[PDB]
Order: C-alpha cells, then structure tokens, then sequence
RNA sequence: GGGGAACUUGAGUGCAGAAGAGGAGAGUGGAAUUCCACGUGUAGCGGUGAAAUGCGUAGAGAUGUGGAGGAACACCAGUGGCGAAGGCGACUCUCUGGUCUGUAACUGACGCUGAGGAGCGAAAGCGUGGGGAGCGAACAGGAUUAGAUACCCUGGUAGUCCACGCCGUAAACGAUGAGUGCUAAGUGUUAGGGGGUUUCCGCCCCUUAGUGCUGCAGCUAACGCAUUAAGCACUCCGCCUGGGGAGUACGGUCGCAAGACUGAAACUCAAAGGAAUUGACGGGGGCCCGCACAAGCGGUGGAGCAUGUGGUUUAAUUCGAAG
RNA sequence: GGUGGUGCAUGGUUGUCGUCAGCUCGUGUCGUGAGAUGUUGGGUUAAGUCCCGCAACGAGCGCAACCCUUGAUCUUAGUUG
C-alpha cells in the first residue's frame, strides 16, 4: 500500500491491474481487518462452531479460553464459555457483539 | 400418499368386492405395487390374500 | 496443563530410519527421526522428526517436543505405584522398586526414563519392538499416575491416611 | 457349600389379543415352453464376433383352434415376514410348532450353558421303483484357434421332479459360539400397546420386539465396530500356537459305495499371510493431448549405383556404438 | 610412454522419455506410523495457464516472458549502396 499511493506507482499502466491490485483484492477481503495484529490473542469468539470446528482446533491446541456463542448441537467440552442462543437472529447477534464490544469498552480505564 | 383403507377404517375386504378390488388392480390385470398407491403392510398382504383368489373365481384378471 | 520452555531439555536421540517412497523414476530415500527431550527433574517429551536429511531431522524433533512435554511424579526417585500401560499392541508395565534398584528397561525406553531424572524403574516390553510405540507405551502410562497428596485431595481425606 | 422358612423381578403357567412364504398332508387352478392333430399360408427360418452344423417343398418358421404332459409358481417383492440353522414365495382346506404384546391370575429360582449321546441339515451323489416339458454335466457335431479335450454354437445321457432309505459335507457367512445386565443420540422400517384434542383421518409423545443406515465415549494394528458390539464385566462349550509336507499317510469307527469324522510324522524353507501408503501397470472406467490415427500428398521395400553396419573373408580387414 | 584393459570405479560431455506439465521444499495440521494435505474440487488454457473453492497459507525449480530472427514505420547516417 506504500507503493501504490507513495512508491514508485509508474512502473506499467497494467503490472498493477494483473499482479498488485488483483493481490489488492484477495488480502484485504481474506486478510481483511486482523491485519494490525502483531501478536499471539488471548481470546476468540465464533458465531456456529459446529459450522466452524476447524477455526476452533489451533486455538483449543494452545490452551487458549475463547468465547463464543453456540448452537444447540455444538461442543461444550470444546469451548470454555457456552453461550446458547438463536445462531442466525440478525437481530441477537448484533445484540450479544453489543454487550461484548461495550464490555472491552468501559474497561479501557 | 394416503391409505384408501384407513380413509374408510375398514376391516376384512369381502371378496365380492371387486370394483372395491379394481381400483388396486393396473390396466391389464397385475397388481398395483404398493408405493404408488401408499396402503400398510397389513392392508397390502390382505390384498394379495383377496385379489388371488377372485383371479381363481374369474372375478378378476390375470392378463386382459 | 502445557508445559512451558522455560526449562533445560536435554534431548538425546534414539533411533534413525531411512524411509522411502516409490515415484516414477524410482525411489526417494528420506529419513526419520524421533528424539527423546526433557530435562532430569520430571518433565518428558518427544516429537517426531522428518526431513530429507539427518541434521534437519534432528531440529525438527525439539519443535513438537517443545509443543508436546508432559509430567511425572518423583516421589522418591520412584515412580509412586505400580501401573500397566496400554496404548496400540505396545504393551509396557511400570514397576516401582527400592532406590538401588537402578534403571532396568527396554532399549528406547531406558533413554526415557533417565530424561525423568526418576532412576528406580523396574519394567519390561510386553508389547512389539518399535520405537515410536514403545516410547507411547510409556509416556501414556505415565500419564495415569497420581499423587500421595493429590489423591487425598481427591478423595478428601489425610495424606497420612493413605499410608496409615 | 448343606439344611429350615419367606419375597417375586429371572424363567414358566393362565387369560385377552395380534402378526406370519414356519412344517407335513390330499386336492385345485392361470399364463408360458415344447410336443402332437389340423386349418390358413410360402422359402427359408434357426443361430453368431462372423458363420456353419442342425430344420425345411415330405411344407418348416410365423399364425388360428383343439389335445396330452411335466416342472416352475409373474404381478405383490421391500437392508419386508418367519424358523435354531439349512431353508420356505400360486391358491384353498385338514393337522401342527414356536414367536410377540396386554397384565398379574398363579408357581416361588423351577434358571443358563452343555463333553460324549440324540435329531435336523441346500446342491451334488447313492439304492429301489414312479415321472421326465423346458433345462442339462458326460459325449457328439459346427466353428474359434498354432492347440480347444474350453468360453460361443444346435442337439444331447444322467440329473433336477415324487414317495421311501442313505451319505451328513459347503464362503452350512454376520467369515462375529449361547445366555444375563450395563453404557450419548439421531433415524427409518415390521408387529403391538398407552396417552394427547379428535368417531375420525391424522399428527405428537411415551413404550416392548426383531429389522437397517449415519453417528459419542471407549475398543481396535488400520479398515472398521458402535443399545443387534468388535465397549466395560461374568458364568459355562468348542478352537489356534509359523508356512509347506496335509486334512495326507497310518490305525479305528460309520456307510450300500463315493468319502465323511478323530488325526499324525520323518522332511524343508526364515518366512508364508493381515490392513494400510506411495507408485507402476489393467484386453477397467472418466476427462484430455501430439502428424499419433482418420481425411490427403510424396517416397522407402522392386532396378542400378553411392554409402553404413552385418556376417563371411583374408597377413590384418583398427577400435567403439546394438530396439 | 601407452589409441593397454574396465564408462558396473569416474569427472566432464551430450541423447532419451519431451519443450512433454510436471518435481519438491518451509510452516501449519492430518494419521500410532508409512504417508497424506499444499499439487486435490469448479471453470478455462498451449501449459501446476489462471481464477474460484479448499486445512492450508506460502516459497523454489519448471511453463511463459525479457534474447535473436523475420514481418511495419520513424529518427540519424548515405558509400563500394
């Protein structure tokens, strides 16, 4: 990104189009906004781990206590903190992010 | 689909029935299979038990 | 829980086989490894070693036993009871002894127990004469042991009381 | 362990139901094959990779009616029923076995397993008669082929079929010895039973019994197995201790015989097999490629001659290269 | 000194499968292990070409490209042309 809008951006009119934008494309959809991250997470929370086991695997394999909430059908020996609930109310898992993201906010001080 | 024998709730097919037998039996004279027309396991080994026998009264056909 | 690194692992190989694979051409001779590591104060583990050389294989033994240690008790430079492990047709038992009984076992095995620090072991193989497996009949074995002082907790009971 | 006395869950009995191709018996049909009688009718049909042998102007094949006779019992048919297994599918009757539910009326442990012993046990085969339409080992013929004692081909004997007697073996398979309990589910499906609104139909839920599939823990060497265990336990019976020699020899029983059952050894190899993986191959499949093939052009193999190795020839025919 | 011997002692050097679309590695896991994934699935291409999916994300040797030739034109330079 230092080279497109402040490096050397004049190299062909299409190396960028095939190569560099199309790159521009996948990382920062796949990549996407983890991207500052620079370290080793203490936590994680998933919405359907029965969906999403292979997510959990690594993140079990460190000992890592992550959050998340499940469906009815999913693993509580797997995940230390069970939270069931509706898995595709719009609405409650707007609700359930809100009580999260607001948790880590008023403990910033 | 639906049973034709529990929409009437009936017991013992009364041989002599044959227009009763004639909607179980196909066009040139075989019998119906079952998962077409949807009757139990009880009614359908009934029905070979009734449809044989008035073959051999001439109520019903063998090929026609 | 997992051990950490933070310790003194020791890591003395034990066995090297040469494995192959059958391509279009011919063969390809790659070579395996196994390398037991702990230190001598009761915290054993191993991982495997792959490459397509010797040294390599030897480096990347010390990663998955540095992902993979685990735990034993030393009471009395014992093993505290008598226990008999099972995993896949590998059997070896584990017998405790009086403190000059020294270290008594199998090949691989004898290369384990000393990389406990725990130096009085009775044992014999049971089971088949491979490496892997052999190191696995121990280690799993060792995993089922139990504490004096655990196992009173356990049942809420004296420690004493479980000796007299 | 033994004796004396109680309890009813184990197992059994009564009673009220329900399911059934469970067995044995005498009889009954309906298409279809052939055979034969005849009408009608003409040159072939018959059969294969190709074709022939066989059948045919004495009238086949096809077709119409009629007749004998056997054996097989479409459709229903379904990881559907039932039996302990082998096994049993047209129909009806007579005779007969067990199965499962409903409780509670009864018995008061009466049960489980079971060496020898007993009986059953597809197909083949055996002995005596019955019956033999298809089908069909042996054999024969025509092809196929270097060979065809085979696959194909038209016939074709025993057989299969029945009553009665015997052999008593099979991948007689769930490649899983029988019983008792226990251990997440989900799911159909066969027979019930209980309920919830409902006469209903129905849906839903609880529940016994086999019946299948996907699945957790655990078991497993891996595939897999998973309330129908190969999970964890226990009671009883059989079997194995490397492969070949060998289920052979010998000895004995049994049989009308064929051979079955019990069952070795001298010898000899350092291994034979188990699942799994990467490969290579397939007269196994799917995709796909190159003048590979097809669609064309022009040559090589004939002719002389140049040239190159063969062989042979010599004093040596320098040595090397060999799809 | 050997054109003496052995290319089944060898370096080096080339043919060959074929200019065929392939061969692996690093980390991560998967499986007691051998190995497996990445490279497979979907859509294309001359092509592991490339996109999408994908318990794998990546990188390396390859393919192609940058190299020549020929095919057009301009600048500069016109003799022995």
């Amino acid at each position: 990104e230092k080279m497109q809008e402040n490096g050397t951006f004049d190299v062909l009119p299409k190396k960028e189009v095939v190569q560099l934008k199309k790159e521009l494309e996948r990382l920062e959809k796949f990549l996407g906004g983890i991207k500052d991250m620079k370290d080793l997470p203490d936590a994680l929370f998933i919405i359907d781990p029965r969906k999403e086991r292979i997510a959990v695997a690594e993140a079990r394999k460190l000992n890592i206590p992550i959050i998340g909430i499940v469906d009815t059908n999913c693993d509580p020996d797997e995940i230390d903190v069970v939270i069931p609930a509706n898995d595709d109310a719009i609405r409650a898992v707007k609700l359930l992010t809100s009580k999260m993201a607001d948790a880590i906010l008023e403990a910033k001080q | 689909k639906v049973c034709y024998f529990t929409s009437n709730g009936i017991t013992h097919i009364d041989y002599k029935d044959v227009d009763l037998l004639k909607k179980f039996v196909s066009e040139r004279g075989k019998i119906l299979p079952r998962r077409v027309t949807g009757t139990n396991a009880k009614y359908q080994r009934k029905l070979t038990a009734a449809i044989k026998r008035a073959r051999q009264m001439a109520l019903l056909p063998y090929v026609s | 829980r997992i051990d950490p690194s933070k310790l003194e692992l020791e890591e003395r190989l034990v066995t090297v086989n040469r494995v192959a694979k059958v391509v279009k051409g011919g063969r390809r001779f790659r070579f395996a490894a196994l390398v037991v590591v702990g230190d001598k104060n009761g915290h054993v583990g191993f991982g495997t070693g792959k490459a397509q050389e010797v040294p390599e294989a030897i480096r990347k033994a010390v990663e998955d036993a540095k992902k993979n240690l685990i735990e034993v008790p030393m009471v009395g430079t014992t093993i505290p009871h008598e226990i008999i492990g099972r995993f896949g047709a590998g059997n070896i038992l584990l017998k405790p002894a009086s403190e000059g009984t020294g270290v008594i076992a199998g090949g691989p095995v004898r290369a384990v127990l000393e990389l406990a620090g725990v130096a009085d072991i009775l044992s014999k193989s049971l089971g088949s004469n491979t490496p892997i497996n052999m190191i696995r009949a121990t280690l799993q074995g060792l995993s089922e042991l139990k504490r004096a002082e655990d196992v009173a907790k356990l049942r809420g009971k004296s420690v004493e009381e479980l000796l007299g």
